[PDB]
RNA sequence: GGCCUCCGAACG
């Protein structure tokens, strides 16, 4: 589709070390299917999403 | 896939925690004796 | 044929692709068979000695390469082999191209094995190829590969009774004139094995 | 479960507050444990000089965790049926299993607390009048592990030299229940902890 | 844009490269 | 383990 609501890039040097760490767990490398059907996986710009069918 | 990553949770949940590396607790916490 | 073909592709892409690092996604990509895995180890290391100057791309694409699979590394310690064959057959130039991907790769030291048991020819026999390409490599490699460590690390090894002319003690030209080449080359402290068994 | 993070999500920003929340990976709860017994007995003195603690850790049996997270007997029942459940299941001996002073944190967690010894069973008001004072400060460092802060379980206490305090003034609570987690941080150091 | 790489605009530079892991990729990690 | 933007007609 689109970059759709972001534009080019929004962060922060004091920000991303505070929501990310330098040493951290590593299971599995961020599996996207997992962060699709799970919003709370994925925190970037969850705005206007119609997502999260269990199962069936 | 060894022990490294239990006592690398260790270490990396007390730096996530808040917590010093520590991991000695001869001096720390016993005595010296 | 196919090889000449296979060489025009292996050298094609060698040519391009900067950051042959990268490349080894192209170069496995063209899915190779068994048998021509040891002919893109000879060509490649042809190509290697091709260009007009020591380039570390080709030592990245061996390391890599070799440090791929078992045959990989395989094909690099027979290949090796088969390039200490050379001495006076390669030529001047490209001898210092040799002495830089073999000192590169014996700096990591992964995919090489027996390659410091091939070397190290006898007192007197040699080609000065081996001898000089030998006294660049140990240079070099003495430097960038932590010579202490390295001829330390290298004495518990067994690398050196297992080479011919690394061999001090019994041999009174092997150890003598080991330490005349090696302390005349610039190993200074580095001969005072075979200079004291001698 | 995940489940219960995307309708906290969902339902906190999308329902509760709308605001910008950047949250961090998922990771799971981490728990402290004991996989030896302490060796290395544990040294400890109140800060006025006064009482000393003593004490060592061994892990809890199987069938004691399990039963200790269904409970088994209960913490208000007499002292009779605690030595009858741990003496019938886990064949502990009658003063041993008599000897067990308190349960573990929120007398959930399998945490056990008993003081066996010579000396400890000649002075019955130096281990009666401590009670309350090292189990006091027990469960506060059963909670937080001394090495990733995390509850204990299957952590056993066996308390072995006890100096009673001249007057009661000179060792209080200041002196005892901080001192009980430092005892227990050694004996769990000395008792190579898994997690 | 799929997991750890992407380029939001497609059209944007020349055609989508089809990369996938690099036969040194897997040589890096193992 | 896969993902392949491309895509021309006049007038001037």
């Amino acid at each position: 589709f689109e970059p759709l609501v972001r534009d080019i890039n929004l962060q922060d040097e004091d920000w991303n070390e505070f929501n990310d760490i330098n040493k951290i767990i590593i299971r599995q490398p961020i599996r996207t299917e997992y962060k699709i059907a799970f919003p709370y996986l994925y925190n970037n710009l969850p705005h206007h999403v119609h997502l999260t069918w269990y199962h069936t | 896939p060894a022990p490294h990553l239990a006592r690398e949770f260790m270490i990396k949940t007390r730096r996530r925690k808040g917590l010093s590396e520590d991991v000695s607790i001869s001096k720390f916490f016993d005595d010296p004796m | 044929i196919n090889l000449v073909s296979f060489r025009r592709t292996i050298y094609l892409a060698i040519q391009s692709s900067l950051d042959f690092e990268e490349c080894a996604h192209k170069l496995l990509k063209m899915e190779f068979p068994e048998s021509q895995t040891k002919e893109l180890c000879n060509m490649i290391l042809d190509c290697c000695a091709q260009q007009r100057t020591y380039e570390k791309f080709f030592g990245l694409l061996a390391g890599r390469f070799c440090m791929l699979k078992k045959e990989y590394m395989e094909s690099f310690e027979g290949i090796f082999k088969e390039q200490y064959d050379t001495i006076h057959r390669l030529e001047t130039n490209k001898l210092r191209n040799v002495a830089k991907m073999f000192a590169h790769l014996l700096y990591t030291d992964s995919l090489p094995w027996s390659v410091l048991e091939c070397i190290k020819l006898s007192e007197e026999t040699t080609t000065s190829s081996s001898r000089i390409f030998v006294k660049i490599f140990f240079q070099e490699l003495c430097e960038y590969m932590g010579l202490p460590k390295l001829n330390a690390r290298l004495k518990d090894e067994t690398l050196q009774p297992f080479f011919e002319g690394l061999l001090p003690r019994d041999n009174p030209r092997n150890t003598r004139f080991a330490i005349n080449f090696f302390t005349s080359i610039g190993l200074g402290g580095l001969t005072d094995e075979l200079r004291e068994h001698l | 479960g995940e489940l219960y993070l995307d309708c906290v999500m969902h339902d906190l920003r999308k329902m509760y507050s709308e605001i910008d929340i950047k949250v961090a990976d998922p990771v799971v709860t981490f728990c402290e444990t004991v996989v030896e017994t302490s060796s290395l007995k544990c040294f400890a003195e109140t800060p006025n000089k006064k009482n000393k603690i003593t004490m060592i850790a061994e892990p809890l049996e199987k069938g004691l965790a399990e039963d200790i997270e269904n409970e088994v007997v209960q913490i208000t029942w007499n002292r009779k049926k605690l030595g009858e459940f741990f003496q019938t299941k886990y064949d502990w001996d009658l003063l041993a299993a008599r000897s067990i002073w308190a349960f573990g944190p929120d007398a959930t967690g399998p945490n056990i607390l008993v003081d066996d010894t010579l000396p400890s069973e000649v002075d019955k008001a130096l281990l009666g009048s401590v009670k309350d004072s090292i189990v006091q400060g027990f469960q506060w460092g059963t909670r937080e592990g001394p090495l990733c802060d995390e509850l204990i379980r299957n952590v056993k206490f066996k308390i072995l030299d006890a100096v009673v305090a001249q007057e009661p003034l000179h060792r209080g609570g200041g002196q005892i229940i901080p001192t009980a987690r430092r005892v227990v941080y050694s004996a769990f150091l000395m008792a190579t902890p898994r997690l | 844009m799929y997991n750890g790489i992407g380029l939001p605009t497609p059209r944007g530079s020349g055609t989508n490269g089809y990369v996938q892991r690099n036969l040194s990729l897997v040589r890096g990690r193992r």
